[PDB]
RNA sequence: AUAUUGGCGAGAGACCGAUAGCGAACAAGUACAGUGAUGGAAAGAUGAAAAGAACUUUGAAAAGAGAGUGAAAAAGUACGUGAAAUUGUUGAAAGGGAAGGGCAUUUGAUCAGA
RNA sequence: GUCGAAUUUGGGUAUAGGGGCGAAAGACUAAUCGAACCAUCUAGUAGCUGGUUCCUGCCGAAGUUUCCCUCAGGAUAGCAG
RNA sequence: AGAACUGGCGAUGCGGGAUGAACCGAACGUAGAGUUAAGGUGCCGGAAUACACGCUCAUCAGACACCACAAAAGGUGUUAG
RNA sequence: GCCCUGAAAAUGGAUGGCGCUCAAGCGUGUUACCUAUACUCUACCGUCAGGGUUGAUAUGAUGCCCUGACGAGUAGGCAGGCGUGGAGGUCAGUGACGAAGCCUAGACCGUAAGGUCGGGUCGAACGGCCUCUAGUGCAGAUCUUGGUGGUAGUAGCAAAUAUUCAAAUGAGAACUUUGAAGACUGAAGUGGGGAAAGGUUCCACGUCAACAGCAGUUGGACGUGGGUUAGUCGAUCCUAAGA
RNA sequence: GUGAACAGCCUCUAGUUGAUAGAAUAAUGUAGAUAAGGGAAGUCGGCAAAAUAGAUCCGUAACUUCGGGAUAAGGAUUGGC
RNA sequence: AGAACUGGUACGGACAAGGGGAAUCUGACUGUCUAAUUAAAACAUAGCAUUGCGAUGGUCAGAAAGUGAUGUUGACGCAAU
RNA sequence: CUAUCUAGCGAAACCACAGCCAAGGGAACGGGCUUGGCAGAAUCAGCGGGGAAAGAAGACCCUGUUGAGCUUGACUCUAGU
RNA sequence: GCGUUGGAUUGUUCACCCACUAAUAGGGAACGUGAGCUGGGUUUAGACCGUCGUGAGACAGGUUAGUUUUACCCUACUGAU
RNA sequence: UUGGCGGAAAGGCCUUGGGUGCUUGCUGGCGAAUUGCAAUGUCAUUUUGCGUGGGGAUAAAUCAUUUGUAUACGACUUAGA
């Protein structure tokens, strides 16, 4: 418990989160904004679509010196990627949610991705060996995702 | 200090920035100065850079080594199908500069030129000018309206034309749409022009005459990124050079603390758009004539096609011209061919040329033979045929 | 009678309070490095009590969501509190080759006094 | 370059720091050599470089005299509290 | 580069000299009002495109000291002796 | 006198710029006007000085009050204060009904050092005042230790010819197993054994959190076990340089 | 097997198929090459590259310490049956 | 070793594999060194020459020794250049 | 084969704040200051003009009443003889 | 505005000559330009010589050998969204 | 409402006719207060959403696949009911 800062009736949202994913805090960070505030079933389509490489991630904040693709136009950028690992966890956290949603008595018709949110985990260090006898860091850089899901209402 | 050694600066500084062009049809930034006591004509023609050949003419250049001696010369065919009339621009003069003030188009647009208006074609509704072919509904007062404004302003007049691709052997299917200016006198008779030749063809004999002295403008055959040392020319550094050699040693000195825009560096190289001006028409042949490749003292029964026809276009099956030399743009290109803006009188241009043979020998290959009537008569027969 | 930074047994302190105090509050002269002489760390705190999360559900699983224990799970062992750098989400605001600042007022937000 | 002898190499053994060893380069002596490494004397000394941690109030300089193995320092008088 | 006297800068902001350690004015607690200094008043820029007598036309005009340079020699240019 | 020639330097550029021609140029004169932390007056702060007032309800005579002048500042001196750890005294001080700590573009007091309050979090001690004491205040020292960034999803993961198809297993297979094919080492081997060294890595079973700079169901990994059988092979014995 | 050959190249037994991959084929690299005519004009300097190359036969100069120089230089031939 | 025939005159057909000559400076040669910027003309070398010494000795060790190296040696030797 | 694009993986140097110019003045070569020119999000591949770019308390030079290696009838000693 | 060259010798700047040419002008840009190159010279450490010094050693005297590191950041520029 | 003119950015100017309101050209009748002695004392136009009626219209682009006249990636150029 105790998510982000969330603005949503607790009744008609169902949470998944999962933390210490040994996936790029960058990509999935990039991921999460791709699908927050979708419709649950439209940002899973997506998240699909963007495995089979026929739509993209927009990578608007850690984009630097990555590459252009054609797939950004429909977001208004030049600079997306297809982050498979960080798809796949986005997924699974939002099967995990819509579990929860059944489980709690949601309509999953109207269910949409009112919250998602990715921060950095601690490192996992391993070491790289570099010229004239010289060690460096060769960390990894998880996530901790979370996600809450809610009922559209009016 | 300073260089110890002249040297001629590398490149042109005129034709930057050495970026891709806008466009793959290169605009025509300057039409021939209006005579208005000629004949209404167009000023320009559209074709399609279909190859280059070889010709056999008798030089007439008196004072010369090779005065009445034969000259073999290059020649480029470009294919010229009659362009259809579709619209009419007018254009006042303002003090910002010249500015389109209303155009009229044709009431039926045929689909090749409807296609240059889609970028999907094949899953459109084709509504294109539906609502403007209502205009023509009863007795066109509003287009007549609308050609009656030109006639009241609009001191340059220039009609839309559009190529026939469906003629050419490509396989764009998408006609290329351009404005070429109407010389000729009295502006009101510049829009008779143009509304009588509404939907209708004119051919490229109606533009171009046999040794007349054209501009071809066209964009160059594009080559990518391209290094200093073929894209400025640039002296290639010695083969002991670290960190590579086909490079600028030095792109500028410590003052100005900046890299000069007239230094040479590595870029895109070709599609430029570029305007070659005197390049003499050598032939004016027509698609239905058969004998294009004939001359009078050649007499074969022969087209101007290569045997196997042109490489990477096909064969000539309309209106083509013939210019002395090379133009810019590759093989299936758009090309536009203007009149030369001034009159040159300098005993190159003034001349006759009478061709006396036209290569007709396969590109695809060390041709041997003009026509397969010459092959079967050097072969003899064959196992399979002949 | 005098000495005593070793040993044994005691009593204390206006001393230090885990980057301090011995190197060592802890399986510390340990782990580890060096051929060797030698060099030599880091590392304390759930909770009164494990009562250390039965059971259900989603997941191949890790886990999640519940349920629950507990005074508190804003104490879940990656455990007292939980700063800053740095970071995510949300909200607000500004943004023509920096940003930040001073004086004064407009505007928006917010607020004490009477 | 050399490649059948002033050859190349394993292991054993000997030579230890102002010492060894050197077909000699101040070369090598455990990535250390114009004097190895380790610990201690040792928190060596430094007229030299860097830093030196709260606020406000009042007063407020000197680069000049003489002497010094003195000239990047000090003593002395002066200026200041 | 070295002395004499003074005033400064250093150690000092403020107004002016666009800019600037030293020049000019003026030295400073926090505010208000008035008047000024040096410097300015076409616009940037607060303040007369003020008044008055003249001089100058430059195909490199000239436009305030420190200070950001110009000479000998020349011109029926023009003005006054 | 003014103007002109004399009068040539390198990125494009400087009466500050625009621009200015009976000037907005030059010489000169007369006024009006503009504005410095300067001058005049007033208020307030502090410092210094000269004074009044112990006769009372008068507990603050370093108190209260009157008057005048003054205020720049490095190095530096002195003074009055703020804050911290611990100490004696005192407030029979605060507190599990919530101490300390921490967060708080919320409020108040002080010129300031700082102090106080409200809200949130939190869980066991802490403060005001008189005085004592010091391991007492950080922005720097290529400061010490720890932690964290931008760089940056960036450089890069390119030597040793080379991989491919299907099936099985599995949640998941470019990488595991088997089959099929294509190759290579090409006997001075990428084969088969040993010496030094390592020490269990050998082998089986289970197994994938970490490691194998991709992956992993695989492994020299992780977990649990099994395994090294001598009169003849060595050591042991001999002596060598030497100790 | 070829070959003078433990050279290089290919193969049998045995072993391995292990080096992060997929897609494109810009510049500039790294490594490997070719190039008309000229032939060191390049450059400090033929650096780098090229040319020559095995074997058999012929032929071999100056100089010489009489041993060499020497594979001097310069030529010719080479397959299959 | 030779002959005939044969072919797009190819033929050490891949692989493998000297460029050569005329000279000058320099070190005779083979060999050796600055491991990690110097491979050399530097060091060494054989040859030559000089020096000390007949052992109660020369040269050189060790703090000292009833201690050592040369020396299991003897001038055709050892030691120092 | 790289580079480049992608999936996975994933550093470092460096970093006062940062990043458009001309001139001026200025510690006499400014990214910042003054006066001008100008100036429109977010970016990709290259590139080597600039950041007086990074790497290292300049190794040259001078100073220090700081050394060390070596030399010699320096000064002062000393093993040995 | 436009051009101002090919070479012999020399690290050279400079110079000098041959030759062509319209001409073979002079200069700046951190004596432009080394994360552009090269490294011939100078200017570490090796070595040789001549002069000098008793010597260690000295020499704008001569000679030979002698590691040329990094951009992926910002800007500038070249292209591209 | 009738006709005409204006294309430099026209987007406005002129004009015919009737209808209708006002007319301070002149003469009357009624009303105003208390906004308390002032307080812009709210009268303009600029965009946006929304609701009610009316009128009008009935597409494309991008991704993905494809082309190579293009190309590092984007981008460009093509094709596909
Ligand atoms: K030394
Ligand atoms: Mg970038
Ligand atoms: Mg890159
Ligand atoms: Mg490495
Ligand atoms: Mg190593
Ligand atoms: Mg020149
Ligand atoms: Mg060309
Ligand atoms: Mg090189
Ligand atoms: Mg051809
Ligand atoms: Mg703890
Ligand atoms: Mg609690
Ligand atoms: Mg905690
Ligand atoms: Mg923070
Ligand atoms: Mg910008
Ligand atoms: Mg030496
Ligand atoms: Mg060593
Ligand atoms: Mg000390
Ligand atoms: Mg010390
Ligand atoms: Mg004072
Ligand atoms: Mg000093
Ligand atoms: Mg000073
Ligand atoms: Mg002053
Ligand atoms: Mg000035
Ligand atoms: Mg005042
Ligand atoms: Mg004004
Ligand atoms: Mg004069
Ligand atoms: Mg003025
Ligand atoms: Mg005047
Ligand atoms: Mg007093
Ligand atoms: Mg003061
Ligand atoms: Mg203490
Ligand atoms: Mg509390
Ligand atoms: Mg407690
Ligand atoms: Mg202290
Ligand atoms: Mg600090
Ligand atoms: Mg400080
Ligand atoms: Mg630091
Ligand atoms: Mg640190
Ligand atoms: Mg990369
Ligand atoms: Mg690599
Ligand atoms: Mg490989
Ligand atoms: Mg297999
Ligand atoms: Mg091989
Ligand atoms: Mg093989
Ligand atoms: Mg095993
Ligand atoms: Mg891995
Ligand atoms: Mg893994
Ligand atoms: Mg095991
Ligand atoms: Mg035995
Ligand atoms: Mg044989
Ligand atoms: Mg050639
Ligand atoms: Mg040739
Ligand atoms: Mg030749
Ligand atoms: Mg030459
Ligand atoms: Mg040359
Ligand atoms: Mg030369
Ligand atoms: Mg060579
Ligand atoms: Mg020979
Ligand atoms: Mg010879
Ligand atoms: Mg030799
Ligand atoms: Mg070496
Ligand atoms: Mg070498
Ligand atoms: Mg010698
Ligand atoms: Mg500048
Ligand atoms: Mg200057
Ligand atoms: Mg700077
Ligand atoms: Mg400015
Ligand atoms: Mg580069
Ligand atoms: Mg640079
Ligand atoms: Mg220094
Ligand atoms: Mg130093
Ligand atoms: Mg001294
Ligand atoms: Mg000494
Ligand atoms: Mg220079
Ligand atoms: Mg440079
Ligand atoms: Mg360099
Ligand atoms: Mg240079
Ligand atoms: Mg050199
Ligand atoms: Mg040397
Ligand atoms: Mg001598």
């Amino acid at each position: 418990a105790r998510y982000g800062a969330t603005s949503t009736n607790p009744a008609k949202s169902a949470s998944a989160r999962g933390s210490y994913l040994r996936v790029s805090f960058k990509n999935t960070r990039e991921t999460a904004q791709a699908i927050n505030g979708w419709e649950l079933t439209k940002a899973q389509k997506y998240l699909e679509q963007v495995l089979d490489h026929q739509r993209a991630i927009p990578f608007r904040r850690f984009n630097s010196s990555i590459g252009r693709t054609a797939q950004g136009k429909e977001f208004g950028v030049t600079k997306a990627r297809w982050p498979a690992k960080s798809v796949k966890f986005v997924q699974g956290l939002l099967q995990n949610a819509a579990a929860n949603a059944e489980a709690k008595g949601l309509d999953a018709t109207k269910l949409y991705v009112s919250h998602i949110q990715v921060n950095q985990a601690p490192k996992q260090r391993r070491r790289t060996y570099r010229a004239h006898g010289r060690i460096n860091k060769y960390e990894s850089s998880p996530s901790h995702i979370e996600l809450v899901v809610t009922e559209k209402e009016e | 200090s300073h260089r110890k050694y002249e040297a001629p600066r590398h490149g042109h500084l005129g034709f930057l920035p050495r970026k891709r062009a806008a466009s793959i049809r290169a605009r025509v930034k300057a039409f021939p100065k209006d005579d208005r006591s000629k004949p209404v004509a167009l000023t320009s023609f559209l074709g399609y850079k279909a190859g280059m050949t070889t010709i056999v003419r008798d030089l007439d250049r008196p004072g010369s080594k090779f005065h009445k001696r034969e000259v073999v010369e290059a020649v480029t065919v470009v294919d010229t199908p009659p362009v259809v009339v579709v619209g009419v621009v007018g254009y006042v003069e303002t003090p910002r500069g010249l500015r389109s003030l209303t155009t009229v188009w044709a009431e039926h647009l045929s689909d090749e030129v409807k296609r240059r208006f889609y970028k999907n074609w094949y899953k459109s509704k084709k509504k294109a000018f539906t609502k403007y072919s209502a205009k023509y509904a009863q007795d066109g007062a509003g287009i007549e309206r609308e050609l009656a404004r030109i006639k009241k302003y609009a001191s340059v007049v220039r009609v839309l034309v559009h190529t026939q691709i469906r003629k050419t052997p490509l396989a764009q299917k998408k006609a290329h749409l351009a404005e070429i200016q109407l010389n000729g006198g009295s502006i009101s008779e510049k829009v008779d022009w143009a509304r009588e030749h509404f939907e209708k063809t004119v051919a490229v004999d109606s533009v171009f005459e046999q040794n007349e002295m054209i501009d071809a403008i066209a964009v160059t055959k594009g080559h990518g990124f391209e290094g200093v040392t073929h894209r400025w020319g640039t002296k290639k550094l010695p083969r002991k050079t670290h960190r590579g050699l086909r490079k600028v040693a030095c792109i500028g000195a410590w003052h100005p603390a900046h890299v000069m825009w007239s230094v040479a560096r590595a870029g895109q190289r070709g599609y430029h758009s570029r305007t070659s001006i005197n390049h003499k028409i050598y032939r004016v042949g027509k698609g239905d004539d058969e004998a294009n490749g004939a001359t009078s003292f050649d007499r074969t029964k022969k087209t101007i096609t290569p045997m196997g026809g042109f490489v990477h276009y096909g064969e000539i099956k309309n209106d083509f011209i013939m210019v002395k030399g090379c133009i810019p743009g590759n093989r299936k290109r758009i090309v536009t061919l203007r009149k030369s803006l001034y009159t040159n009188t300098s005993r190159k241009a003034l001349e006759e040329v009478s061709l006396k043979w036209i290569d007709t020998a396969s590109k695809f290959g060390k041709g041997r033979f003009q026509t397969p009537a010459e092959k079967h008569a050097f072969m003899g027969t064959l196992k399979k045929d002949l």
